[PDB]
């Protein structure tokens, strides 16, 4: 009933205000708690902060000096702002709904309790890279094939991660295998997607390769044929 | 000189400081070698210097002596007896005032069991009246003579210190061992007492009825909390399992009664002291050693010690 | 934060002890996290687990003090490989900002799977752009560790090769890629190019040639 | 203590009191008696 979707720039220059947004679907936004969580390479899950239903904010003291969390009740969009970013700030920024738990051990009158929060429904994550390097759209090249056979769609030299790939605009979904990218020494990622289709389907089921690199708004398409 | 910090912050505002984690240099078995040990002291037992430096409350007035932890502060009933050739006369009048001619008299060699309980405001574990709820004062019309009421029904009270304490022996010298408060296993909670709001309201009304006989069926009497003084007299101070409780009683004497709950109880926020001073002479005080485990005593409230102010 | 490893045989029961023990009454949250994916709140209150989570995931309630917080995974499967976090709240300590350590559960005894190598020659549009790249795609192998070897005809080739570290697939197997870059003249001036993929103790070769 | 440093044996358990050297540890025969009527 409730799903979350993050959205970010993907690339932010060093010493600049990062900005991400998170849309709630199905439920309201001003009646729950929401938490920003990021996960850097090598470093574990780090809690950035959270906002209440009454739109009260509380930040992690690790990044308290430079994080501003907001909320827009006109729809279900809550925003995040992080200034003075460095290379160590590149991570997958997740968005989740925090549920307030009141753990009571003694008497509620004397205040012998405490509040704990837990994220029950998360987003999918927005990849954010901090680098002085500029963005670049990929270059798609077809991989013609030759029980069954396999064709591919090479996606080389783009920056930064990621790149979404679908076959036949989402129609072809079985036997698809999209491989992780490769960070070449030149500093650009290179991807490769491949589907395994029956041999008789070569003539002439059209196979359209969809490639989307949002950090450059450079969507492309390409067909494959022997 | 004690170096004190709060023990385990984030509880409920002015509550981290109610008990402190104090560390201090201490003598050892060798007089030339010191030791840096720590101990948990309650806030009522320490005072600042004016930094986080503290000292024991008694040091500028009284010497201190910790009770031999093998002795028991539990009251045992005592029977006072008269020597041979003497006699004890008991007034068996069920509605006796305390003075005047008692019609029914009997003689005994020894009095009944009398527990030497030393409490305040509330008379604990005492003997009950058989009829009504008597009221005794030498000059009741005098406002400076304490009224000693005595119930016929015991209104039960449940006191507890829920903190699971630890006693850490510290040798301060050859043979001498000071028993410090190590740490607290589990939650750091608040000591308190429960008393059934229904029974306390019922028993507080009986005192009102018997108070009408000395001030008129038409007058209005009111219960207010203590008007000041030392800590032992402004609170329901007593002893429960070794530790000396000091219970705020504003929730028991906050009622006005006209000329003419039922489920929950009223709780009493109690503080705890360890360096309790002497009640007679000055320059003397006792250190109650820390009691291990959870303390919870169940006792009767059989009387009160009230005071009028001169409607 | 640091990562402490843990190994459990396939089908057994796992015992993941929490990183930091509680000083008082606690409220422990368990999150299942596989890198590059959204964490999954397994258990929020000391033993309460949300819907959509099997009964084989269980925690320890806070009954009497002294009991340590441990996440129990009965009937462990290959999908239970992830990072598990102990979000420890208690009366004594302050606000639990840190999720704590990370127990890297690795399920042992999984079936060994052989790769599915597939080599693609340089595309025509790439050769038209005066560049040429061989791609050697590997999939469906376990344990996730292989070694790629490129050969121009018979002689080896190591200048110009890039390789992905293995990555877990949705079917709990692994996949990696290998990109050999060469000028279009080197692609034509050689007879054939091979990609030898060595997994466990066996090598597999897929070759391609400009014909 | 663990060097040539030592301490008295009693210091970690008991206080110590030296006997007034004018008193004599020499045993003198004692006659126990019963009160009158015994
Ligand atoms: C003198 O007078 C004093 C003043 O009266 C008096 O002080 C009293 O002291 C006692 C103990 O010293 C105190 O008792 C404690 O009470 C705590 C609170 O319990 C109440 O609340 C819980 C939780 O309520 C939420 O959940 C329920 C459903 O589960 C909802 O219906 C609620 O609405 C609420 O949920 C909403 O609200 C939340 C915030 O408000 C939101 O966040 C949430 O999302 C929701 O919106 C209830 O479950 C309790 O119900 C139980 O009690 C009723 C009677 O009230 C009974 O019918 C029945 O037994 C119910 O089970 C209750 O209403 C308790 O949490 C606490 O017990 C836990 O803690 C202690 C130590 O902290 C543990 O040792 C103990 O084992 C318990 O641990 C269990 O529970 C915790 C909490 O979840 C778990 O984390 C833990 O793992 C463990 O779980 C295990 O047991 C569970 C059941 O016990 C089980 O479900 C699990 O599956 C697992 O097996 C303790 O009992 C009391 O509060 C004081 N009084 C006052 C007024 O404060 C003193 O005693 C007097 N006498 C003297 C001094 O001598
Ligand atoms: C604690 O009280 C004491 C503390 N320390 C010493 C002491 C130290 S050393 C020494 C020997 N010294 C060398 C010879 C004489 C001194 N000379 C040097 C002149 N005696 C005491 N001795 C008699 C005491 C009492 O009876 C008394 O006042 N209580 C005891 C009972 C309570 C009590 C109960 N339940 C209670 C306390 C607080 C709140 C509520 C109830 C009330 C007060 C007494
Ligand atoms: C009161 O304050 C004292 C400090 O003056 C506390 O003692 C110290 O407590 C810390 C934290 O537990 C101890 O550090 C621990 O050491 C163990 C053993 O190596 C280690 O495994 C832990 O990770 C941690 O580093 C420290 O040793 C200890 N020092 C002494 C002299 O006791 C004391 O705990 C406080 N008490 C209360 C009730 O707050
Ligand atoms: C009023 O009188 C009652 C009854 O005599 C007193 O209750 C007694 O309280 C003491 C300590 O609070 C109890 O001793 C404890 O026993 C438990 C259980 O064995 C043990 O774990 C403790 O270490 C300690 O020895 C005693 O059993 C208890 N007696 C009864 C019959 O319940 C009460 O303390 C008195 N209150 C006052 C203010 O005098
Ligand atoms: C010993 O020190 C205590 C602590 O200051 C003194 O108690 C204070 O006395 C003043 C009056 O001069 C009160 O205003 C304070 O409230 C007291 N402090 C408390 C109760 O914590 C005490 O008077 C000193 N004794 C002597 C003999 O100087
Ligand atoms: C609290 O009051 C009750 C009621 O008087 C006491 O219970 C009585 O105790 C006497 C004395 O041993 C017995 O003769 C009665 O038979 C008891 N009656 C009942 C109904 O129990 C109780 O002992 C008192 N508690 C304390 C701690 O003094
Ligand atoms: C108070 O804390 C002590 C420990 O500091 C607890 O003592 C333990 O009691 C259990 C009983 O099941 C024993 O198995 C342990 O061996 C004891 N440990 C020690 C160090 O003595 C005691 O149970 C606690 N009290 C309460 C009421 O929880
Ligand atoms: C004080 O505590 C005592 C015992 O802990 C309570 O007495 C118990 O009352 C229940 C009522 O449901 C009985 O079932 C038990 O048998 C009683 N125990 C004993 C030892 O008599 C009493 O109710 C408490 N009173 C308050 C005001 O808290
Ligand atoms: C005080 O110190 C003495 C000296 O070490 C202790 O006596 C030793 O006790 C151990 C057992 O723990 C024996 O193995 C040694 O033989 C004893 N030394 C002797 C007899 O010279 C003594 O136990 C200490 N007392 C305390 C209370 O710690
Ligand atoms: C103890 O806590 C109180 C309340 O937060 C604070 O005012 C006080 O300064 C603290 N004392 C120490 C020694 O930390
Ligand atoms: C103990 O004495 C030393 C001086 O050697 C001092 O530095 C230290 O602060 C003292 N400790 C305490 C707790 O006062
Ligand atoms: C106490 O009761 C007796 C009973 O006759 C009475 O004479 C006396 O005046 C009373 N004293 C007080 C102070 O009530
Ligand atoms: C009692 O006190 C009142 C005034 O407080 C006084 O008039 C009266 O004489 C006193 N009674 C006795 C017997 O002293
Ligand atoms: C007061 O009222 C009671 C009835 O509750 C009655 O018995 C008594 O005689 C009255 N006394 C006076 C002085 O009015
Ligand atoms: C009596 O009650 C008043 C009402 O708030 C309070 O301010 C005062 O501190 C109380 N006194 C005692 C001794 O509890
Ligand atoms: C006693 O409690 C009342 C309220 O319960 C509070 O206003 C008052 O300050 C307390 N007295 C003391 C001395 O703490």
């Amino acid at each position: 009933q409730v799903q979350l979707q993050e959205s970010g720039p993907g690339l932010v220059k060093p010493s600049e205000t990062l900005s991400l947004t998170c849309t709630v679907s199905g439920g309201s936004i001003s009646n729950y708690y929401w938490s920003w969580i990021r996960q850097s390479p090598g470093k574990g899950l780090e809690w950035i902060g959270y906002i209440s239903d009454s739109e009260s904010t509380n930040y992690n003291p690790s990044l308290k000096s430079r994080v501003i969390i907001s909320v827009d009740t006109s729809k279900n969009q809550l925003s995040l702002k992080l200034n003075s970013v460095t290379a160590a700030d590149s991570a997958i920024y997740y968005c989740a709904r925090a549920q307030q738990g009141k753990r009571i051990y003694g008497m509620v009158s004397f205040g012998e309790f405490f509040y704990y929060y837990y994220m029950d429904v998360w987003g999918k994550g927005t990849t954010v890279t901090v680098s002085s390097a500029s963005t670049k759209g990929p270059s798609v090249f077809p991989l013609a094939p030759s029980g069954t056979a396999a064709l591919g769609c090479l996606v080389k030299d783009y920056f930064p991660e990621p790149v979404t790939v679908s076959w036949n605009s989402g129609a072809l979904t079985s036997g698809v295998h999209t491989f992780p990218a490769v960070l070449q020494s030149s500093g650009l990622y290179s991807l490769s997607s491949v589907v395994t289709v029956p041999s008789s389907s070569l003539g002439t089921q059209t196979y359209i390769c969809n490639v989307n690199h949002k950090p450059s708004n450079t969507k492309v398409d390409k067909k494959v044929e022997p | 000189t004690l170096q004190c910090t709060n023990v385990t912050n984030a509880i409920t505002d002015d509550m981290r400081g109610e008990l402190k984690n104090c560390s201090f240099n201490m003598t050892t078995e060798l007089r030339d070698k010191k030791q840096k040990v720590y101990s948990l002291f309650y806030r009522l037992d320490v005072v600042q210097i004016n930094n986080k430096e503290y000292r024991l409350i008694n040091c500028n007035t009284s010497a201190i002596t910790q009770a031999c932890p093998k002795v028991s502060f539990e009251p045992i009933p005592i029977h006072y007896c008269a020597p041979a050739g003497f006699a004890i006369l008991k007034c068996k009048d069920k509605k006796f005032n305390g003075t005047g001619p008692c019609p029914s008299v009997s003689t005994v060699q020894c009095t009944h069991g009398i527990k030497p309980v030393v409490s305040t405001q509330l008379l604990l574990n005492g003997s009950l009246a058989e009829e009504e709820v008597m009221i005794r004062s030498e000059n009741i019309t005098n406002n400076a003579k304490n009224i000693l009421v005595q119930f016929n029904t015991p209104v039960q009270i449940n006191c507890t210190r829920p903190n699971n304490n630890t006693r850490k022996s510290i040798r301060i010298g050859p043979g001498q061992a000071f028993y410090a408060t190590g740490d607290i296993i589990g939650d750091i909670r608040q000591a308190h007492c429960n008393v059934s709001k229904a029974t306390w309201n019922e028993t507080l009304g009986k005192v009102v009825k018997q108070l009408r006989k000395h001030f008129g069926n038409n007058t209005i009497i009111r219960f207010a909390n203590s008007s000041g003084g030392d800590l032992e007299v402004t609170t329901h101070s007593f002893n429960c399992g070794g530790e000396f409780f000091y219970c705020n009683t504003s929730g028991l004497f906050n009622s006005t009664w006209i000329s003419n709950g039922s489920n929950d109880s009223i709780t009493l926020p109690c503080r705890i002291k360890q360096i309790i001073n002497m009640w007679q002479r000055i320059g003397q005080a006792m250190y109650a050693p820390p009691i291990q485990g959870v303390i919870r005593c169940v006792s009767n409230i059989t009387g009160l010690i009230l005071t009028r102010d001169g409607t | 934060s640091y990562v402490r490893p843990l190994s459990v045989a396939l089908g057994e029961t796992a015992s993941i002890s929490c990183g930091r023990q509680a000083l008082g009454s606690r409220a422990v949250q368990w999150y299942q996290h596989r890198p590059g994916q959204a964490p999954i709140l397994l258990i929020y209150n000391n033993q309460d687990r949300p819907s959509g989570i099997p009964e084989r995931f269980s925690g320890t309630p806070d009954i009497n003090f002294g009991t340590r917080a441990t996440l129990t995974i009965s009937g462990v499967e290959a999908g239970d490989e992830a990072d598990y976090y102990c979000h420890m709240w208690d009366s004594r300590s302050g606000f639990s900002w840190s999720f704590g350590g990370a127990t890297r559960l690795t399920v042992l005894g999984q079936p060994k799977a052989a790769p599915s190598v597939t080599l693609f020659p340089p595309s025509s549009e790439e050769l038209q752009a005066n560049k040429a790249t061989l791609v050697c795609l590997i999939s469906d192998f376990y344990p996730g560790a292989v070694t790629v070897a490129w050969k121009a005809d018979s002689s080896p080739v190591k200048a110009g090769v890039e390789t992905t570290t293995p990555s877990k697939q949705s079917n709990n197997k692994y996949a990696a890629s290998s990109y050999l870059s060469l000028t279009p003249m080197q692609w034509k001036m050689h007879k054939s190019y091979s990609c030898q993929v060595t997994h466990e103790g066996s090598t597999v070769e897929k070759t391609v040639a400009p014909t």
